[PDB]
């Protein structure tokens, strides 16, 4: 029953907040279940010249996006597991079912 | 512009069916993606399509490279009175 | 415009007038004959009909040479 | 009859079974694909019509004789241009083949009872 | 020989087998994170991707 959820998000709060109601859902359930295992977190990062010339001073601007991941381990079947993760997901969250 | 007329056929029936049509802009495409079935290129299907918009027939949108051509009720009707079908059948756009 | 080196062409091809009727030679009997031979290749139809020259035959479609 | 005829000239239109000319009716002939045929003469024709009787009666080809060509030019689907009343232009064309698929229809009895009598 | 000298170049590399995915240029492409973009219209249309601006 060694599961293994993956939770990936561009925002930190939704992803914190769908994390913590799973987890409160599955303490509810009285079912054995792991804590969260925060991944670190990858910078894709884009530097370009901010004019569409070559005239003007040498400047650049600089562009991010955060990469957050979270892990989920439980000991229930896959129905379970959809009963309790079809419902009330947040839009920036993602989600992936895997069983080892 | 010569071409067989098995293409175009092709075209006024995926017309028919369904009423949208989507080609991208480049010459260089030896078959569309969904018509890998029939030999048939792209500039046939751009010079085509904007041959029906010239006679009045389709309408036109271009952002990047696609094209997304809509269906006229006069261009149902041409389709229609072209294909020599009868007039009963009705496309997937009426149809819920 | 106009300019030093002269004008190019484009190659009008010359007109058909009757030209198979003249090597379907049918006589007055029922003989049928063709002058031209029939096409021995299997991928095209039975109607087209290869180039007669002095020297060598050409096909319509299938791109074959009968040369001596 | 000719009535017959138009109708079986409209159904070759309308489900494009129309080998018109003589190069791919010919051809049709040649590949053992000819079902009815059309003929005119009595024209402008000092050998032409010889040529077309002796290439059609091969095989089992039965004719319609035809006045005149421009007469059956309005509804073969060759001058369909300007359709606003009368048409543009009728031209003539010499011997239609047709190849229908639908014969549901009372026009093929009746030139089934023209050719077999 | 048209029909077989007409794209008789090959395109399987070089600057010419990239294009732009908005305006097919071939000058000032990003190739990371297989955006395919000019810049400028990178700049254009940053926001809605997800990359934002806080270094």
């Amino acid at each position: 029953h060694r599961i293994r959820i993956t939770l990936t998000s561009r925002n930190v709060k939704s992803l914190e907040k769908v994390c913590a109601d799973l987890i409160r859902g599955a303490k509810e359930k009285n079912l054995k279940v792991k804590g969260p295992v925060r991944m670190p977190t990858k910078t894709l990062r884009i530097t370009t010249r901010k004019t569409p010339c070559g005239e003007g001073s040498k400047t650049w601007d600089r562009f991010q996006m955060r990469i957050h991941k979270r892990l989920i381990d439980l000991h229930s079947p896959s129905e379970i597991v959809k009963q309790i993760t079809s419902i009330s997901i947040e839009p920036g969250v993602e989600v992936e079912v895997t069983i080892a | 512009m010569l071409m067989p007329k098995k293409n175009r056929i092709a075209i006024y029936e995926l017309l028919f069916k369904e009423g949208v049509m989507v080609a991208k802009k480049d010459v260089h495409m030896p078959k569309h993606p969904e018509l890998a079935d029939k030999n048939v290129p792209n500039l046939h299907v751009m010079k085509a399509m904007q041959s029906l918009k010239s006679r009045g027939y389709v309408k036109e949108q271009f952002a990047w490279r696609h094209f997304y051509w809509y269906l006229t009720n006069e261009g149902i009707q041409y389709l229609r009175d072209y294909l020599h079908l009868p007039p009963e059948i009705v496309p997937a756009t009426l149809r819920r | 415009k106009s300019y030093t080196t002269p004008k190019k062409n484009k190659h009008k091809r010359k007109k058909v007038k009757l030209a198979v009727l003249k090597y379907y030679k049918v006589d007055e009997n029922g003989k049928i004959s063709r002058l031209r031979r029939e096409c021995p290749s299997d991928e095209c139809g039975a109607g087209v009909f290869m180039a007669s020259h002095f020297d060598r035959h050409y096909c319509g479609k299938c791109c074959l040479t009968y040369c001596f | 009859v000719n009535t017959a005829l138009q109708e079986v000239l409209k159904t070759a239109l309308i489900h494009d079974g129309l080998a018109r000319g003589i190069r791919e009716a010919a051809k049709a002939l040649d590949k053992r694909q000819a079902h009815l045929c059309v003929l005119a003469s009595n024209c402008d024709e000092p050998m032409y019509v010889k040529l077309v009787e002796a290439l059609c009666a091969e095989h089992q080809i039965n004719l319609i004789k035809v006045d005149d060509n421009k007469k059956l030019g309005e509804w073969v689907g060759l001058c369909k241009i300007d359709r606003e009343g009368k048409p543009r232009k009728v031209v003539g064309c010499s011997c239609v083949v047709v190849k229908d698929y639908g014969k549901e229809s009372q026009a093929k009895d009746v030139i089934e009872e023209y050719f077999k009598c | 020989g048209h029909q077989q000298l007409y794209w008789s170049h090959p395109r399987k590399f070089g600057q010419g087998s990239r294009s732009c995915r908005v305006c097919s240029n071939r000058h000032g492409l990003i190739r990371k994170y297989g955006l395919n973009m000019c810049r400028q219209c990178f700049r254009q249309y940053a926001k809605d991707i997800g990359f934002i601006k806080l270094d």
